């Protein structure tokens, strides 16, 4: 009735093999007593890096050890623990005189790869899923607090991006806006994991267009639309000149984090957003350098 | 009651957080379960071997 | 019973008498897409044996001065074989891999290659040297297919990241005094159940000489390195006409 | 209204303060989370993975950056010569910075635990040799010779099928934790020194290279933990990201 | 008073923040709610209702605006000619904007689900014909001929008492959701193309019009859902409302 | 002609796989869709002018004066609901003043 | 106790809201029941027919 | 929000006021406390010496 | 508006008002207006001893 | 690169001197008469 190779055909197994399990690691591993071992056949110290596995040699088999009850915690090295710390990710200028952002409004493309500290941290992993708490610290360039009313509006990709301080999009009938005086404590808001993918992707090795991929378009290599969350717009709430030069610092703090596929830490300086370019001529070593391997 | 919509939804880890809004993604980061799996990155080998043994038999 | 091994998939069988065990990427065997993980509502094609097999795609020559090479993956196998076809006709693709890099020499030769799997391996430019120019790596460099590409600044993996740390990735070494081949088994890894085999490359295969090849003169100097990969649990959906790119 | 009295700290924005906040999208439901390979839970999972230790952090010619990854060892003509030497401190400047462990340390003020450093020999199959790797605890000045180095924790490595040998640098400290060691005063937190001497000699037949290299790989032992995180110092950009 | 410490976000007015507020009229009791026909509960109830798809979004003469609602089909003289073509993307500019679905999409950042497009033939009863409607998934360039188009999802429509035929545009995507597709880069989210070819030909007896029209109607399948709402772009006024 | 939307299922139009759709429909409810603050009225109290001097203004409560919000509601013929009115006041420069 | 005076009073849907005043219309919008009835607008036909059938017998 | 009425004393910093405050290091776990000789509990222990 | 940042021994110590370390991506900072009541924070026993 | 598309085996030289290549019975017919150039090349087994 069947053909056997069809009854066996393990094609369609949705479950992943595994091989490894997750164990409780509340504290560091304890050290149990060790004694001299003079025997042939058992060689812990001998390993083979070629295999591709880290040496599994225990302190106990390398020296006579005492007993130590390690109660040191590992809580501070969790992801939420490590990543859930507010950091600067965006900065916006609203000067009186200038060419940057006059007219009293600004459209900041929501991209957290513009500030080296925060960027390097996350670029530790390839994928990352999480909610976040955005805080907005506004004031004048002197750090002086001023009685001015702003309006921050999150504009999802597709929504009409404001073209002027008095644009119609500021009616914000469905977009979520926040009205704040620069004298009120920094506005703070909770943001869900909004993406069509299951996790944000710091690195996307490929294109999104699907076309020819000529020279003029290599601009899109590495551009993954599942991270383009839209823009953040801000404007002094009025009809006339703001009267004061403003600056908004955007701080993001992740929470409910899930990270996957750890990769090498950024070695060189950063040059552009969403683009791992590096200075070809100024390729500095990862660390410090000595004069000889035989001296400190 | 509360929407179940945080990033760590359905996760295998247990978090105890505080919240005041209907949406669970607003909730604090909170204290959580401390599990680990070093072997996933340290010993992703198909045929495990022990330290006592000679890695290449 | 650990240095010798045989890998058999489809109608292909690889033999090795000096291998150093098998690494299973992130400790997870390649699986098919779950019913609750998928979204594409059309019933996919699972060619099985016609595409899940060992394609021996390329050979490089290792020289006392070689810098290293890489191959982006989803792609490398296109245009070649029935796999290639299903990857061009279908929009959506999904699959794990069994990568077997081989390279032998004599007991009188010496050297050591690092063989890693770097997921989402985005390439970067030298930025015009000074760093003022916002250049971008060309299609010929980001998606070299077979033949791979040679690294220009291996120390930073042409992407500003230390190769010294590349081992946090499924890797294996080919030390000539110890073995003559590496074997990594990577599962499908992406933030999506399926994606276009064409314009997205799930990971790159790195093969870099960390300890330079060397041998007294007179010993055969042609030391090749051959790549042989095999898809596993290949699934395709979203059938249309055939597409090259 | 219900009587309240606001305390100091009011209105302050504390970076690491973990509280709640009005959510922007009511009833929003995130994209289901698929199953993805290699998920991480704790950074310590990463600290146990061995990465290349740049013991030979000398070359800088930019055309020789790749040779920092391994140090050489070749046929000596005497007795007990010194091969290489390095600070066994992880969060300090030096070889440990090329490692993944080194880098993660830069993010935490203090740490504790034993460290392991596996040395893989890449010479030819025909080359024999016995090296003596020695870890000299704090207070012990860089040994002047093998006979002195051996008085501390050590291991005689023999070259064979098992290419590499691991040297465990046991957590031997007066304090429960160690802040990063850094020359002035903070050298109080130094871990000690590692030195590699020739137990015998690198032997080779006529026909094999008279010099080969060793690649060092390092990580943390199972009892390793870190606390109180800060920002890395190892790096900070110069130009502002374009 | 009871000790409290105000956190950041204090005094901010968040549009979408759903909290409480002092009620202006104490003890006020609203007019009883009568029973009223056609009550709506979820916008998705509306997304499943078919509305006219302006496949023929070409005319603009203002005296010809009505002919956008239907496209023509008439006796061909050859084999497999191309009738009409259109982007199967809903939240994109084009034919889908004339639909109710199209419009509701403009209000939500992303969506997911299969779409259905029923084609009703309005020719005379005497006219026969077989059309081939073909949906070509992402990456598939606009087919150059029928023989190529047919390689994707399709359906051969035969004219008979059952005036219309529906083409289901199954949710075939790499991602779980799709943000609105829009030319540059965001063409990553494109749904694909729909093309209509002549399977055979439009046949007619002596006495019937040599040309008739087809009216397209579209909606979303039962598995259709949208998330993360924003404001529409499709429209924004110019003059201020008098 | 009947006047009903096609009831053809994806399943009967092509061979389909099995998909467990757990995507929510909560964000497409009415409260979800409509319960978002929006501008509906604007009032000027200028010093010099002809609009509203004398220091007071009478705004006829009519929410159909602002296109974004208006279009949303005009989606339905009838609508019953409670509402939360918020009033953001300041000078024309967006400057906050002790008034 | 609380006045029962919100707009969704007597409604067939069940809402769970938070409130601090005597009048229930002050209460939050809150999470609510997810029911639907597509057929009211999609299939308002008097004699239902199935997809399998030919709409006009 | 929940109706509140701030009383006098608001915002004042009272040296000896013993209340709570946002902690700077989340999940931080202090060095275990070893056993140390001569621990004091109350100053009165000293007044009798 | 000021910014107080606790810089653990090892973290990069700010060299100027506009230094990069003020991004405070892992260090705990506090932003306060001099008009807001004094900033106050809870600090654990952080020491290797 | 072309040959490998069919049934194959990568042989590695080691203590195990020899390797065997199995030429599986892959045929349209149940039996094969002797293959011999003209017409009877219908019964050919293939190439190694
Ligand atoms: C009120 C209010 C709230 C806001 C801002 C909401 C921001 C939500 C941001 C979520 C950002 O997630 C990101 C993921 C990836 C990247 C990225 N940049 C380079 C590629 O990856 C950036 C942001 O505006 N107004
Ligand atoms: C305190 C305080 C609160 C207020 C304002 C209360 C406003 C209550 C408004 C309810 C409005 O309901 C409407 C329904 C329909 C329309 C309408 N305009 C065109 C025809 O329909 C406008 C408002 O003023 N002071």
């Amino acid at each position: 009735d069947r053909v056997a190779d069809v009854i066996e055909s393990s094609i369609g197994d949705s479950v992943s093999r595994a091989l490894t399990q997750a164990l409780p690691a509340p504290t560091g591993q304890n050290t149990q007593v060790s004694s001299h071992r003079l025997d042939t056949g058992e060689v812990p110290a001998l390993q083979a890096a070629e295999i591709g596995a880290s040496s599994n040699t225990s302190d106990e088999s390398m020296i006579e050890t005492r007993c130590v009850l390690n109660s040191h915690s590992t809580a501070e090295t969790t992801l939420d623990s490590f990543f859930s710390r507010a950091g600067l990710v965006g900065e916006i200028d609203l000067p009186l005189e200038g060419t940057t952002n006059p007219n009293g409004y600004a459209n900041w493309d929501i991209d957290i790869t513009g500030y080296a500290q925060m960027r390097r941290k996350v670029e530790l992993f390839t994928y990352m899923r999480f909610d976040a708490e955005f805080t907005f610290v506004a004031c004048t360039p002197t750090g002086q607090v001023v009685p001015q009313l702003l309006q921050y509006m999150f504009v999802p990709p597709g929504a009409p991006k404001p073209e002027s301080r008095e644009s119609l999009a500021w009616q914000t009938a469905t977009n979520p806006s926040v009205f704040v005086k620069l004298t009120d404590p920094p506005a703070q808001v909770s943001v869900p994991f909004m993406s069509p993918a299951s996790a944000y992707q710091w690195f996307y090795d490929g294109y999104p267009t699907f076309g020819e991929h000529k020279q003029e378009k290599d601009l899109e290599y590495g551009a993954c639309p599942n991270n383009m969350m839209g823009t953040f717009s801000v404007r002094n709430v009025g009809s006339s000149k703001s009267k004061y030069p403003l600056v908004v610092r955007i701080y993001m703090r992740m929470k409910h984090v899930r990270a996957w596929i750890p990769r090498p830490m950024r070695n060189q300086n950063y040059l552009f957003k969403a683009n791992p370019n590096y200075a070809g001529n100024s390729i500095k070593p990862t660390g410090t350098s000595r004069t000889a391997i035989t001296t400190l | 009651h509360e929407n179940s919509n945080s990033a760590t939804e359905g996760s295998t880890i247990n978090y105890t957080t505080i919240n005041y809004y209907k949406d669970s993604y607003a909730a604090t980061a909170g204290k959580q379960s401390l599990k680990q799996d070093p072997d996933k990155f340290a010993n992703p080998v198909k045929d495990i071997f022990t330290e006592m043994a000679a890695p290449l038999k | 019973s650990d240095r010798v091994a045989q890998l058999t998939i489809g109608n292909s069988t690889i033999t090795t008498q000096e291998a150093a065990n098998i690494i299973v990427g992130y400790g997870e065997w390649p699986s098919y897409c779950s019913d609750d993980d998928a979204t594409a509502v059309d019933k996919p094609t699972r060619p099985d044996v016609s595409v899940n097999r060992f394609y021996t795609l390329d050979t490089k020559l290792w020289e006392k001065s070689s810098k290293g090479w890489y191959w982006k993956f989803p792609d490398v196998l296109t245009e070649t074989g029935v796999f290639g076809q299903n990857a061009q006709f279908h929009y959506l693709y999904r699959s794990g891999f069994c990568i077997h890099v081989q390279c032998n020499a004599s007991k009188f030769h010496q050297g050591a290659l690092l063989v890693a799997i770097l997921p989402e391996y985005v390439i970067g430019t030298v930025a015009g040297g000074t760093g003022t120019e916002d250049s971008h790596p060309p299609y010929k460099q980001t998606q070299p297919g077979a033949d791979g590409f040679e690294l220009q600044h291996p120390y930073v993996l042409d992407a500003g990241i230390p190769i010294s740390q590349l081992t946090v990735c499924p890797h294996q070494w080919i030390n000539l005094r110890t073995n003559n081949c590496a074997t990594i088994i990577v599962p499908y890894m992406n933030t999506l159940p399926f994606d276009s085999a064409l314009n997205h490359c799930n990971f790159g295969l790195l093969v870099v000489p960390i300890s330079p090849l060397d041998f007294d003169q007179g010993a055969t100097p042609v030391i090749p390195i051959t790549i042989t990969l095999a898809p596993m649990c290949s699934e395709f959906a979203g059938l249309r006409q055939a597409v090259t790119q | 209204g219900f009587p309240t009295e606001p305390k100091p700290g009011t209105n302050q924005f504390l970076t690491t303060d973990d509280g709640v906040s009005a959510p922007i999208l009511p009833n929003f439901h995130p994209t289901p989370c698929i199953h993805i390979p290699g998920e991480v839970r704790n950074l310590l999972e990463l600290c146990q993975v061995e990465t290349i230790l740049e013991v030979n952090n000398v070359p800088t010619n930019a055309t020789s950056l790749m040779e920092r990854l391994r140090f050489p060892v070749s046929a000596q003509a005497g007795k007990g010569e010194l091969c290489a030497v390095f600070r066994a401190d992880p969060g300090r400047d030096g070889p440990w910075q090329s490692t993944m462990l080194g880098q993660l340390c830069g993010y935490y003020t203090q740490w504790s635990g034993s460290l392991e450093v596996t040395f893989m020999f890449t010479g030819s199959f025909m080359a024999t040799g016995k090296m003596l790797i020695a870890y000299t605890p704090p207070g012990g000045p860089l040994p002047k010779d093998r006979a002195t180095a051996m008085l501390g924790t050590h291991v005689i490595w023999d070259f064979g099928l098992q290419s590499s040998v691991t040297l465990v640098i046991p957590w031997i400290s007066n304090t429960h934790y160690r802040a990063h060691a850094r020359d002035g005063v903070f050298d109080y937190y130094t871990t000690g020194l590692v030195s590699i001497w020739y137990q015998t000699n690198y032997v080779v037949p006529i026909g094999a290279p008279n010099t080969a290299y060793i690649i060092a790989l390092a990580a943390a032992q199972k009892n390793f933990t870190m606390k109180l995180c800060k920002d890395t110092s190892h790096i900070l950009q110069t130009a502002s990201i374009q």
